[PDB]
């Protein structure tokens, strides 16, 4: 009933290759969190009691 | 109240209910007897061949 | 042998969305009468007792 939050993932990670004694990479990811909330739908009948 | 066939609320008295509403079948509470020949309690019967 | 009644369905029922105070819509049905009577199919064949 409170809905729910989605961490949509928007990052661009890599890696690298390397020889022996070479300096490793440093990289960084990225996000953006999306929402979604429930709504009613909903209809009434009427009839009489005969 | 309201018509027969109103936009918003069912009724019996609806044209869409029409032949699904059926009386019950009951007997006959008016059913006189059955006559019987009056003659036969007067006249003597007789032996007939 | 008596037949068959049928209530066909011809009604636009319908609901709506609805925020938390939004008072609610109302709706109704329709009907028709269909009705089916059996038929007979019949036919006769003659032949000598001999």
């Amino acid at each position: 009933a409170t809905g729910i939050v989605i961490p949509h993932w928007t990052g661009d990670v890599s890696a690298q290759w390397i020889g022996e004694g070479d300096m490793k990479p440093i990289t960084k990811g990225n996000m953006t969190k999306r929402d979604v909330h429930p709504a009613k739908i909903a209809t009434i009948f009427v009839a009489s009691a005969e | 109240g309201f018509s027969a066939d109103h936009s918003q609320i069912a009724q019996t008295k609806d044209t869409m209910f029409t032949g699904y509403l059926d009386p019950v079948q009951a007997k006959d509470y008016f059913a006189e007897a059955e006559k019987t020949s009056i003659v036969q309690r007067v006249a003597q019967k007789i032996p007939m061949g």
